[PDB]
């Protein structure tokens, strides 16, 4: 934002953190809808205390879904959750704040191991048979499996699309001011 | 590399990918294969138009944005600064020459 | 481009046609057509409407039977009573639906924000320095929904 | 001997302190919560007046609307202490030892702890 | 909301643009013909004296106290229990005298602030006659602050906590550069902001602007590197 | 009033029609079962007077309904300003962020519908309740004045009472010691005390701040507040510093309370814990969506004139809420708890954030 | 939420001056720097602050012995006669 | 007695003065913004029971 | 906000409504009376009947957004013309599809 006779130049945005708050709002959204179908899935009244974690340990699908969403919300760099945490902190540096990146930095490392912790509780000795039964077969619903799966692919491979979603957000921040 | 020609490809893939996590038999209710392809490539069709006529809006808002920052400036300034021979010129240009209404 | 003629069973198709993805216009911006009744009231509205709502009112008609009985199929422990009545329901509410596009639509018209068969005398010069859509419409169906791309 | 703009947000606030103060029972937050709702109308009122807003008194019917709505789910809720087992006065619904409380104290159900 | 906001001004930009100064001379000069009772009242100025040791010695420790005393009736004398036998004696006083709940606050809150109004005279010797004349001034507010939280915690609180207090007076060391001493979201001028000096004319100002945005056009990655297309 | 412009009202046409619709069916559905057989009919079966309806065909429309009010906003017209008195604003940012928490709205019905036939353990006036709150918390985002934010702020707190109120309590498990003993669970009632009085807090506290608000400025219109705050502070009139730190301290507090952000985070961890999966699925997406969201523009774009006065409070409350959680996260047993605390923290960061954003 | 009413159903007293203010607002370039004047008008409308620090200034002035009569006002005409007479 | 410039600067309230906003405590609200007791507190308790408190407006 | 003329042109005062038949109308008269004497400042003086139309019809918002968008017009029209700007749209295009490599062992800095 500098003049030169009479004439004012700005390279910067002056919108882009409301679109990196909006960013990071929608991805906890689908990263926490993901774990919630993944729940949905399953019977309901296992899971009371912590580690109970193991009743997620019953068929390939599940426990890597849900393993895959705990990293993601521990922020481990290639899942979506490590995105909105790394453009926050882009976004403080560029407006100069080092002390507002310090504590968030010691609230990422701390959160982390909150979230990571329960990757230990995984451990089961057998299958956790988590599964409603309905006409005496266990009940495996097609539908959720699907939102999972495209959640899934969102998750792993949504840092290759994060470009669109970062252009359409901007767009939308752009008119606060106008 | 054709937008819907990615998406029938995607759809194809996720559909497969549903029957494996479900542990159901591939090949079972074949008639779906066909509609998530359809389905996945107009979704992922529309979705490229969309996203290259937001980048017009967006260009087209900076224009008005730039406008929007300059002013915001001068407004935000110190008292005493805008009389100042840093500030002057460019102040006496908006109260002034832009008075035109 | 092209635009579906007014007053006519398909003008309400022009609600999906739109020059930019701007929900409203600026406060001081032109609408694209010349206004007819810009403080208009409910029964200006009402006078306004012509075979283009009808079309919308007989579309939403056509298209509620199907989900109705979409909605319908959701239904567990119910009589022949319970179930003809909340079809019954949920096919007025569609009908309603309707009538509120219609509505609408002719306020639009009204306003000028969509095509009411008037032109303005003086065009409104637009240079499009930022182009990513043009060529990738003319290669596709979306140069329908896009007016002078 | 106070001017009323000091006074009432002063007495507003002393409200909110005494229904902190106060032994949690359900009534008496009740109760005190209302006389909260009250202060709020009396210096919307007031600033009403003072500064010849029309909006102030529409607060204060409407402080007295939320009030009503307000008080209703509070019975309803102490009507619901009724069947859960649970007591009106919070402070005995837990094992918490209190120096504030004269005469609590909760044993286990048992007529003896050691058989042999 | 302004922190040391008389220390960070910018003496020059205050004195061209004429604004008033916090270190402008406050002070009070009687005159002849003037009765002996003024005289007296006049000499107040010695409390505005900011250059007066004692004066700011007893405000460090004035401030020190008081939030001792804030400390200890938000949240220190509520988490603390005392005996029940010496509640009774208490209460006991309180019905025995007149005003018994005054001095039962100044038995309680006697510690807190004699703690604090000792904690910050100490303080305030501590940074004004030993850390004020080094150069790097991040690097030594954080060692003062993380030597006198580490002293601070091992005397009040437990000594094996002293580690914990390190690291809290690194923290605090480095939250008081960054808002105590530096200035941000409480700035008294406008960035790029500059006051000319010289005899120059409009033209030689203008052709050195112009230069300078001949030069400022290299700092675009494009332009530098020559990847513009034909418009 | 010598005329009433359409241009006032026509937002509020799909909304009214909407709320029709799914109160007539609702009453509709309360009579299910009356079906008077006539002394001259025939029943070609034995009625079952034994019922329990699948909620899933509300759900879908609810679905249908919501799909329908994205319709409407994809042919939307009109020009950027306000209506209903100045008490509500179009432009493209509102409208942008009512189409968001639509879609996202839909997006977790469409889930909700398909989980509900695996295992019903939802009532009717649960979705109904759901559909009140999808129908009401974008027009929360459509606010111009704290006035009617404040009114529709506690319309959707009441809904969501209404919400929690409908939880099922009792279940058929294979548990057979329990019969002949009383068992006390208490989670419901713990639920119902600690909304109740935060939401009680939240409201007098707004309301004294929409008081002041009155008093300083003399409207709640956010552009008359911001106006009047720069151009005091350029001419230097109103210098009572003390007012507006209160002010802004009170309001902050409020809706600390409120969301029940890291000083105050306590309550939300007894509410997680007796509450159903479901439940708190939908209290996410409201919180994030909404709520936070807004906390968030009151700051960055609708007070953004007091953020002289609002970092300092921000960056205090935000050291302490993280040294008052990085060793209370760590002795949690519970699952919910589990879940609420990733939300706070995730709160904490994004408080953060807004820190970052209005320097 | 200004609605511009007093409170009898008339017109607020303050409603001239929001109203120079907001025309002031729309059509200035630099609005904040450049509607001082209307917007100084409109908060002393709104807070008498200035009337308020008049009263303070002739309370002080009144604790002195400055005046001791005051001139008397006869009702017939708008002439003011001094107490000594 | 501070001086000539410091009375007009005190007595100044509005820029512009062609706006008539006389300052007012407070705003009357009831009886249409006016009063119905114009005496003292021991005449409004009086003169409903006692004679010669009214002057009889002919 | 507080500084966007676009968010101050939407504060108005109860039971005020704009007439955009008419102010539109005028707008386009005083304009058309303009741009047929071409200037690098526009000079109302010169139409002085729809200038004061103009000012009687429009609102003060309106009119600072019509003169705010008809200065970026008046600046973008003496830069860019059409067939340029679709050439230029085209290349960027073209050029998208590859990539942008590095410029080793510069000359000009
Ligand atoms: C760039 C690389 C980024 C990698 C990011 C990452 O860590 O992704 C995790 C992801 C973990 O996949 P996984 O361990 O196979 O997960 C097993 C399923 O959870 C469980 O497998 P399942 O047998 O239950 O079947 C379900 C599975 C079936 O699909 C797969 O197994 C495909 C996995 C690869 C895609 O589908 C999914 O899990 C969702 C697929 C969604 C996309 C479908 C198209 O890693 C990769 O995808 C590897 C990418 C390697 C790239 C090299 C260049
Ligand atoms: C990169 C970033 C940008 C990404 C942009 C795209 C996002 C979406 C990607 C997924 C879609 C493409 C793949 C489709 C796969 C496929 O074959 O599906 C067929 C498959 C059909 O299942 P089926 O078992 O064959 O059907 C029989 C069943 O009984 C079920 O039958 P039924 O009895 O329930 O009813 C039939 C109904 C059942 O399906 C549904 O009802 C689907 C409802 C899903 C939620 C949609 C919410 C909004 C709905 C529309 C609102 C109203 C619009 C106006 C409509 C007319 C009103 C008069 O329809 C169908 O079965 C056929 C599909 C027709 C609807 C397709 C809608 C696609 C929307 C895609 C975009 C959504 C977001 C837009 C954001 C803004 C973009 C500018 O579809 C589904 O099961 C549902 C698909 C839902 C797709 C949308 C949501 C996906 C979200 C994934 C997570 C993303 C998170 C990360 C994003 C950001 C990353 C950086
Ligand atoms: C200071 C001047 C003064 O009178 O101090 C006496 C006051 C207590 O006098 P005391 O000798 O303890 O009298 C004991 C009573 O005879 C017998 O004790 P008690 O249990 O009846 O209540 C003792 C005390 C209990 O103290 C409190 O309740 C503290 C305040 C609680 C929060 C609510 C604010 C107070 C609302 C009512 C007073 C508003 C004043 C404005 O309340 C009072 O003495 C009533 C006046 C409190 C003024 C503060 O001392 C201080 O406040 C220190
Ligand atoms: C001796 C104590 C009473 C006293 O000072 O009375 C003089 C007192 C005159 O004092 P002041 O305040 O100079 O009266 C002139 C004010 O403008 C009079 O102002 P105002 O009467 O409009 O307002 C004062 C009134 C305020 O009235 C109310 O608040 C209405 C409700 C009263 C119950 O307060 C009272 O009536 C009671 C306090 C005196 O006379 C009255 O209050 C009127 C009744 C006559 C005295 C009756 C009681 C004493 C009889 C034996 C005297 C030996
Ligand atoms: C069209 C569907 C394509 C994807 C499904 C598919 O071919 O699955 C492999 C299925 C077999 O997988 P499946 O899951 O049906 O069988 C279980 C696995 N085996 C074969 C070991 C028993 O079909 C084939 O492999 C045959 C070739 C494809 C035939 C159809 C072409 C069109
Ligand atoms: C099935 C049961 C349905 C519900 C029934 C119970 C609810 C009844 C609600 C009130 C109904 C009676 C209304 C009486 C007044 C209007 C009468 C009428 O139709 O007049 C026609 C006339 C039509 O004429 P007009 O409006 O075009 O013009 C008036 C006439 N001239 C031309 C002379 C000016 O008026 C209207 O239609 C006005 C409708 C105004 C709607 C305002 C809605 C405000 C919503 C605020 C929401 C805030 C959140
Ligand atoms: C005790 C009864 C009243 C008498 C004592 C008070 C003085 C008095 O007479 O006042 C005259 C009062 C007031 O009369 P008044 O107000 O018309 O005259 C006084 C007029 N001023 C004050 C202007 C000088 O009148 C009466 O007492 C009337 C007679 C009442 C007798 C008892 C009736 C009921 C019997 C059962
Ligand atoms: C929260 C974030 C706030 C914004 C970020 C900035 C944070 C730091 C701001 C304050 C910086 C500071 O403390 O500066 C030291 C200050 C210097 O003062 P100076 O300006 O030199 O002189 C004026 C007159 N002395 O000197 C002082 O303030 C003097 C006192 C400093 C030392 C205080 C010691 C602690 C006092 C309280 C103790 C409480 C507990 C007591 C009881 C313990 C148990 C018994």
């Amino acid at each position: 934002m500098s003049i030169f006779s009479n004439i004012w130049i700005n390279n910067d945005l002056n919108s882009y953190g409301l679109s990196i708050l909006l960013l990071n709002i929608i991805n906890y959204l689908i990263v926490f809808m993901l774990i919630l179908s993944v729940i949905l899935l399953t019977n309901l009244s296992k899971f009371k205390s912590l580690n109970q974690f193991k009743e997620f340990n019953s068929y390939n699908f599940i426990l890597y879904s849900l393993i895959f969403s705990l990293l993601s919300m521990a922020g481990i760099p290639p899942l979506l959750g490590f995105t909105g945490k790394f453009l926050a902190i882009l976004y403080s540096s560029f407006k100069s704040q080092y002390l507002l990146i310090l504590f968030m930095t010691i609230l990422n490392i701390f959160g982390m191991y909150f979230y990571i912790q329960n990757l230990r509780f995984v451990v089961k000795k057998n299958k956790s048979s988590i599964l409603n039964y309905k006409n005496y077969y266990v009940n495996i619903n097609y539908s959720i499996t699907l939102n999972i799966i495209l959640l899934n692919f969102f998750n792993f491979f949504g840092i290759l699309f994060l470009s669109d979603l970062i252009i359409i957000l901007n767009y939308i921040s752009s008119y606060i001011y106008i | 590399s054709s937008m819907l020609i990615w998406g029938a490809c995607f759809g194809l893939f996720t559909r497969a990918a549903a029957c494996k996590a479900s542990m159901i038999p591939l090949t079972t209710s074949p008639w779906k294969y066909p509609k998530y392809m359809i389905v996945s490539a107009v979704t992922f069709y529309y979705f490229d138009w969309y996203r290259r006529m937001a980048l017009e809006q967006l260009c087209y808002n900076e224009e008005k944005l730039e406008r929007y920052q300059i002013r915001a400036k001068l407004q935000s300034l110190k008292i005493g600064e805008e009389l100042s021979d840093a500030y002057r010129e460019s102040f006496f240009e908006h109260a002034v020459q832009k008075n035109n209404i | 481009s092209q635009t579906f003629a007014h007053d006519s069973f398909l003008g309400g198709l022009n609600l999906f046609k739109r020059r930019d993805p701007r929900f409203v216009l600026d406060q001081g911006e032109r609408p694209p057509y010349p206004i007819i009744n810009s403080n208009s009231s409910f029964v200006d509205v009402l006078s306004n409407f012509n075979k283009a709502d009808f079309g919308l009112v007989l579309f939403s008609a056509a298209i509620g039977f199907p989900l109705s009985r979409w909605v319908l199929k959701g239904l567990t422990f119910s009589s022949l009573n319970y179930r003809r009545g909340l079809f019954s329901s949920v096919y007025g509410g569609v009908i309603l639906w309707g009538l509120v596009l219609g509505f609408n639509n002719s306020y639009y018209r009204l306003n000028g924000f969509v095509d009411n068969g008037l032109v303005w005398k003086r065009k409104e010069r637009k240079l499009n320095k930022y182009d990513f859509t043009s060529e990738f419409e003319d290669n596709s169906f979306f140069k329908k929904l896009r007016i002078r791309d | 001997m106070l001017t009323w703009i000091s006074f009432w947000s002063l007495i507003f606030w002393l409200i909110l302190i005494i229904l902190v103060l106060k032994p949690k029972n359900f009534i008496s937050i009740l109760f005190m919560s209302e006389l909260t709702w009250l202060a709020l109308y009396c210096l919307s009122l007031l600033f009403g007046a003072i500064y010849c807003d029309i909006t102030l008194l529409s607060i204060s019917f409407f402080i007295l609307g939320v009030a009503g709505l307000e008080f209703s789910f509070g019975i309803l809720i102490a009507i619901l202490y009724k069947n859960l087992n649970e007591s009106l006065n919070t402070d005995l619904n837990n094992n918490n030892n209190n120096q504030n409380i004269f005469d609590k104290n909760f044993k286990t159900p048992l007529e003896k702890i050691n058989w042999q | 909301m302004e922190l040391n906001s008389s220390a960070k001004e910018d003496s020059h930009y205050v004195g061209v643009l004429g604004y008033p100064s916090q270190h402008d001379p406050h002070t009070l000069h009687p005159k002849k013909h003037d009765s002996t009772f003024t005289k007296v009242y006049a000499c107040r100025d010695m409390l505005w004296d900011h250059h007066w040791e004692v004066r700011n010695t007893l405000y460090a420790g004035f401030k020190g106290a008081l939030l001792g005393v804030a400390y200890a009736s938000g949240f220190g004398l509520i988490s603390k229990t005392v005996p029940s036998i010496v509640l009774k004696k208490m209460f006991r006083f309180v019905r025995n005298n007149n005003f018994g709940h005054i001095r039962i606050m100044q038995d309680l809150l006697t510690p807190y602030a004699l703690t604090g109004f000792g904690l910050g005279s100490v303080y305030y010797l501590y940074q004004h006659n030993v850390w004020e004349n080094r150069s790097n001034k991040w690097l030594a507010e954080v060692l003062s602050n993380a030597l006198f939280f580490q002293v601070a915690t091992a005397v009040c609180v437990n000594p094996g906590f002293h580690i914990y207090g390190m690291v809290g007076g690194i923290l605090f060391g480095t939250l008081k550069y960054a808002f105590y001493n530096s200035s941000f979201f409480q700035e008294k001028e406008s960035i790029g902001s500059y006051t000319t000096f010289g005899d120059l004319s409009e033209e030689e100002r203008k052709k050195q602007e112009y230069k300078d945005y001949i030069q400022f056009l290299g700092n675009y990655h494009k332009v530098r590197n020559g990847q513009l297309v034909d418009l | 009033l010598l005329r009433l412009l359409v241009s006032e009202y026509i937002f509020f046409l799909p909304v009214f029609t909407n709320l029709f619709i799914y109160w007539h069916i609702f009453f509709k559905n309360n009579i299910n079962l009356v079906n008077k057989k006539n002394n001259w009919d025939k029943s070609i079966s034995v009625k079952n007077i034994i019922i329990k309806q699948n909620p899933s065909f509300i759900i879908r429309l609810n679905l249908l309904l919501n799909s329908l009010m994205v319709l409407y906003l994809i042919t939307f017209n009109g020009y950027s300003s306000t209506f209903w008195w100045s008490h509500f604003k179009l432009n493209n940012y509102s409208l942008y962020m009512y189409l968001l928490v639509i879609i996202f709205n839909n997006y977790f019905l469409y889930i909700t519908e398909k989980h509900i036939k695996i295992l019903n353990n939802y009532s009717i006036d649960y979705f109904f309740s759901i559909i009140n709150i999808t129908l009401f918390i974008p027009m929360i985002f459509l606010s111009n004045t704290l006035f009617t934010f404040f009114f529709l702020i506690e319309l959707v707190s009441c809904a969501i009472f209404y919400k929690f109120i409908v939880s099922k309590i009792s279940f058929k498990n294979s548990n057979y010691k329990d019969n002949y003993f009383s068992i006390f669970s208490k989670n419901y009632l713990n639920v119902l005390f600690y909304q109740y009085w935060s939401s009680f807090f939240s409201s007098v506290m707004i309301g004294f701040c929409i008081i002041y608000l009155f008093s300083l400025t003399g409207s709640t219109e956010w552009s008359i507040i911001n106006f009047i705050v720069a151009s005091n502070n350029q001419i230097n009139y109103y210098t009572n510093n003390i007012t507006l730190l209160f002010i802004c301290l009170t309001l902050i507090i409020g809706f600390i309370i409120k969301l029940g952000i890291a000083p105050i985070q306590l309550y939300k961890i007894e509410i997680y814990k007796g509450l159903p999966f479901l439940s708190i699925f939908f209290y996410t997406t409201f919180y994030f969506l909404i709520f936070f969201l807004f906390f968030s523009l009151l700051f960055i774009y609708y007070l953004s004139a007091l953020n002289n006065f609002f970092w300092i409070i921000l960056l205090i409350i935000s050291i302490i809420g993280i040294f008052y959680i990085i060793s209370i996260i760590f002795d949690i047993n519970l699952f919910k708890a589990f879940l609420a605390y990733s939300t706070i923290i995730n709160s904490i960061s994004f408080i953060l954030l807004i820190i970052a954003i209005i320097f | 939420s200004y609605s511009g009413y007093s409170l009898n159903g008339g017109v607020h007293p303050c409603l001239p001056f929001y109203e120079r203010m907001l025309q002031c607002a729309k059509s200035e370039a630099l609005p904040i720097k450049m509607c001082t004047a209307q917007t100084e008008d409109y908060l002393e409308c709104h807070h008498r602050k200035k009337q308020y620090a008049l009263n303070y200034a002739i309370k002080k002035e009144l604790n002195n012995i400055r005046i001791v009569a005051l001139p008397r006002y006869d009702e017939e005409n708008d002439t003011f006669v001094p107490f000594s007479q | 007695v501070h001086g000539e410039e410091y009375a007009q600067k005190m007595q100044k309230r509005f820029h512009q003065t062609d706006i008539w906003a006389p300052f007012r405590h407070r705003y009357a609200y009831m009886y249409n913004s006016s009063n119905k007791n114009v005496k003292d507190y021991k005449q409004v308790t009086l003169s409903r029971y006692i004679n010669g408190f009214d002057k009889f407006n002919v | 906000m507080e500084f966007s003329n676009a968010l101050l042109s939407q504060t108005k005062l109860p039971g005020q409504q704009y007439d955009y038949k008419r102010c539109f109308q005028a707008s386009n008269t005083h304009f058309e009376c303009l741009d047929s004497i071409r200037d690098a400042y526009d000079n109302h003086h010169k139409c002085p009947q729809t200038y004061q139309a103009w000012q009687s019809s429009c609102d003060v918002g309106i009119r600072r957004y019509q003169m705010d968008n008809r200065e970026q017009q008046k600046k973008d029209q003496l830069l860019y013309s059409k067939e340029q700007l679709k050439n230029y749209n085209a290349a960027k295009n073209k050029e998208a599809y590859g990539i942008t490599a590095p410029k080793n062992l510069s000359f000009a800095f």
